[PDB]
RNA sequence: GAGCUGUACGUAAGCGUUGAUCCAGAGAUUUCCGAAUGGGGGAACCCACUAUCUUUAGUCGGAUAGUAUCCUUACGUGAAUACAUAGCGUGAGGAAGGCAGACCCAGGGAACUGAAACAUCUAAGUACCUGGAGGAAGAGAAAGAAAAAUCGAUUUCCUGAGUAGCGGCGAGCGAAACGGAAAGAGCCCAAACCAAGAAGCUUGCUUCUUGGGGUUGUAGGACACUCUAUAUGGAGUUACAAAAGAAAGUUAUAAAUGAAGCGGUCUGGAAAGGCCCGCCAAAGACGGUAACAGCCCGGUAGUUGAAAUGGCUUUCCCUCCAGAGUGGAUCCUGAGUACGGCGGAACACGUGAAAUUCCGUCGGAAUCCGGGAGGACCAUCUCCCAAGGCUAAAUACUCCCUAGUGACCGAUAGUGAACCAGUACCGUGAGGGAAAGGUGAAAAGCACCCCGGAAGGGGAGUGAAACAGUUCCUGAAACCGUGUGCCUACAAGUAGUUAGAGCCCGUUAAUGGGUGAUAGCGUGCCUUUUGUAGAAUGAACCGGCGAGUUACGAUUUGUUGCAAGGUUAA
RNA sequence: GGGUAGCGGAGAAAUUCCAAUCGAACUUGGAGAUAGCUGGUUCUCUCCGAAAUAGCUUUAGGGCUAGCCUCGAGGUAAAGA
RNA sequence: GGUUCGUGGUAGGAGAGCGUUCUAAGGGCGGUGAAGUCAGACCGGAAGGACUGGUGGAGCGCUUAGAAGUGAGAAUGCCGGUAUGAGUAGCGAAAGAAGGGUGAGAAUCCCUUCCACCGAAUAUCUAAGGUUUCCUGAGGAAGGCUCGUCCGCUCAGGGUU
RNA sequence: GACUCGGUGAAAUUAUAGUACCUGUGAAGAUGCAGGUUACCCGCGACAGGACGGAAAGACCCCGUGGAGCUUUACUGCAAC
């Protein structure tokens, strides 16, 4: 309340809408994949058993933040262009489940 | 109550401890007892009442029942009281 | 198992081991009023009638029983009106009223208030009124939730989430499903059709009652055939049909038994306390007892106990009972219903793009080649089968009962009410509504003497104490007095303070106490104000009571644990 | 002895009367209504210490942001006086 | 431990504490006298705390933590008590007097006589309403605006055909 | 009636009071502050100038995004027709 001066929120317009079908992916940055042993197959079920992602919202998406050392066969629902390149640059095979 | 009228009790507390008497009356609602020659009080009696001369009457006053112990004629000592059944009715027993 | 005839301060007359009083179960009696019901009535009263009996010479009296109204249902009578219906009468059943100021469901339904005004909106479907109830109610076995590809009645909790939404898009309002739990249980009809009547006479076709049958979705049933059951088995009064009993066990409603110190000594009115020795403990709970007790008393742990009544659990009795497969000719599967228009309401959802659910009104389907839903609507797909009914548990609340608990109160508190309190008192009435606890261990409650009409005292006595004396533990302050150390009748005073003689004392022994001639200085406290000694506000005084709290969220700082992790909720 | 009752009665009319209440009785409840107003708000010492302004406001004795106070923490061509 | 600069203060911010009730745990005090209460010339920087003695007659500190119905001088606060005004206003329309009596006590109760007042009432019935106030015998705390031996008051008995 | 005596015995009010006057000062009108001027201590009967005396949180006046009653071609409604 501003003692009758029109409050800030009424001076400015409403914006946008909420998507009923909004997807939100659990994010896994390369750095945490180093945790795993070399020549390992990394699945969603393995990522939740390890406890790297507890809830798997809409699917698991791999992002590039950091760098990767080990050779891994990483299956996730999504990869960033940089993720795919970085996993492959180490010598891995990204599968999209 | 562990004692009743007729019983020979020993007094174990108060100014009259060591003194034994006979139970003249029991007031089980008050949990008090009247022992012959125990707890003498000087009652300042006006003449009007039974006693047409009146005067300072030296009479017994009730004692609390938990202040007397029953006498066993055999031992001749104060004793706690247990209850044993002969067959028809139960009777008090010394221990 | 020895006293008893209730409080409570009596007098009298009595009762009781040939077992009283007392405690528990079961009976009997139970005036009048009150729904109040034979009629009436200003509740606790008045006045009957009809039988039967009783009393009197008969009136006059007495006793017992019946006699309200409505609904349902038999039976009888029975009008306008011929049959008949209404009406009227009799007999059965049933209802009526109350309440736990709670919880539950329904009908009806505010306003203050919030929105810094106010009308939509909020408060709130709250308060309140009315009806219905039940120990719970409501809900409930998908025309469901969904779309991880599946789940499998309902309810309640955690979560989702202050999210999605709603909203003068303001104030505010605010889900649900998924997921996790508690608890779990499923059933009966209507209709095809079969049999038996009954009627209409559509006169062998139709609709009405009773029984059988039958209960559901890529369908189920009827209907055809087929296999076994016809109590072999199975199931029950909590739904699934309904009323009966027994017996045994167990719990409740009285009780019983129950260890160990009269230990010594000290103080004291008294010992349970101190000091010094013992002892019991499945018992060191609690209370009482002349101060604080495991061993004094009632008890406590443990172990026993019920003639009678009630509850519960079993077992027996009793009662009741068909359930698989195969086809799809035909038939059945809830109609003024679903749905729609108009007007409202409920849905978190304010008419909105408004699905879903209900009410009034009007219109009004399909009916298995069928129908509904998936948030306008169409198509596809998926899931379901409405317009009939029943259903325990997990949930809500507490007038009550039993046993317990409290970093809850302790007499201005705690209930309004510790005490004869919803009393006294106030009010025409609805209604409002107090104040008021403590002698002592024990009445031992003050014989007797003295003054006084008494009251009240002073002795004497009781008691540990009476300066504990029947309202009587303690006994503060205001306020009222008596006595006196210092001062005071030439003084102008917010009353003190600083200096200070004199006089009087003698301490928690201090460069002490009381008083104060005289001298200097000096306009209370609080509130509110630019500013108050204020001729502004508040307080007569003293005492008690009397105002930032808690819950749930948000945020920030501190602390602690763990740390790319941390943490669980029910 | 009766009748009319508060969103109501009654009034040869005054806002007149309806139980010492009437421009809308009384009582209980909603209810601790709301009160930007007035009053009040209880122990101590230590350190610091304002404001009575601007802007906007159905705002003017209210409020909000800023200014001025305080506590903590940061950071350095130290920028303050 | 020193040095330097500081230490008036309303609203208000910050800090450290005092005291109250209750709980826990340790450790104590108390009938050879607890709490409370009264008094005092004692101690601490403050809130406050001891000690000694009287009263009191049975419970209460201390330490460390914890929790709050946690502190009053003001609210025309609420309840209670008690002042002040003050021996003041008032004692509610009115004619009394003396003698005798009763009694502890008499202007005030009883009796006598005279006087005075009402008399379309201040008389006699009676309805309402009240509900025992009626009668008799005791009484004199309170009530009665004084007093009181008296009473519509207190206590007993009675009384309505 | 007042007043005196005997009996009985309230109240409003009240921060504490040892409570003069003048001129001044001050929140601008002082018993209480300053400078002076007066004044022995305690009462009783009287009078009201002051204590901005008591009494009532001023009814006038203004203010409150307070009420209430009333009006209408204020707004929005509702009955009724
Ligand atoms: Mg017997
Ligand atoms: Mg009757
Ligand atoms: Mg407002
Ligand atoms: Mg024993
Ligand atoms: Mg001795
Ligand atoms: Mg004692
Ligand atoms: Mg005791
Ligand atoms: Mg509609
Ligand atoms: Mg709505
Ligand atoms: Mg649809
Ligand atoms: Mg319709
Ligand atoms: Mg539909
Ligand atoms: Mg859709
Ligand atoms: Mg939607
Ligand atoms: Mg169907
Ligand atoms: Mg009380
Ligand atoms: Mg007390
Ligand atoms: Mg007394
Ligand atoms: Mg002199
Ligand atoms: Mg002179
Ligand atoms: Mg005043
Ligand atoms: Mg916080
Ligand atoms: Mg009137
Ligand atoms: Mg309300
Ligand atoms: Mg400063
Ligand atoms: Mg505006
Ligand atoms: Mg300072
Ligand atoms: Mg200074
Ligand atoms: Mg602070
Ligand atoms: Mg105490
Ligand atoms: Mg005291
Ligand atoms: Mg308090
Ligand atoms: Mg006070
Ligand atoms: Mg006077
Ligand atoms: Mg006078
Ligand atoms: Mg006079
Ligand atoms: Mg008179
Ligand atoms: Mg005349
Ligand atoms: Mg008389
Ligand atoms: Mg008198
Ligand atoms: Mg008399
Ligand atoms: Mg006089
Ligand atoms: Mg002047
Ligand atoms: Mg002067
Ligand atoms: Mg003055
Ligand atoms: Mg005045
Ligand atoms: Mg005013
Ligand atoms: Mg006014």
């Amino acid at each position: 309340f501003e003692g009758g001066q029109l409050p800030l929120f009424r001076r400015i317009p409403k914006r946008g809408f909420t998507n009923i079908n909004r997807k939100e992916f659990a994010i896994v940055n390369l750095d945490v994949l180093n945790r795993f042993e070399d020549g390992t197959e990394v699945t969603p079920e393995l990522l939740v058993e390890t406890g790297i992602i507890r809830n798997e919202k809409s699917g698991i998406k791999i992002l590039s933040n950091g760098n990767i050392e080990k050779k891994l066969t990483v299956k996730a629902n999504k990869f960033s262009a940089a993720a795919k390149e970085a996993i492959e640059a180490a010598g891995g095979k990204t599968e999209v489940i | 109550m562990h004692v009743k009228k007729g019983d020979k009790v020993k007094v174990i507390t108060g100014k009259d401890k060591g003194k034994s008497g006979k139970v003249l009356a029991a007031f089980p609602k008050k949990d008090r007892v009247l022992i012959e020659g125990i707890n003498m009080v000087k009652k300042h009696t006006k003449p009007s009442n039974v006693n047409p001369q009146g005067g300072i009457l030296n009479v017994e006053a009730p004692i609390h029942v938990s202040n007397v112990m029953l006498l066993d004629p055999k031992t001749g000592e104060p004793t706690r009281v247990g209850y044993e059944v002969k067959g028809d009715k139960k009777v008090r027993v010394a221990k």
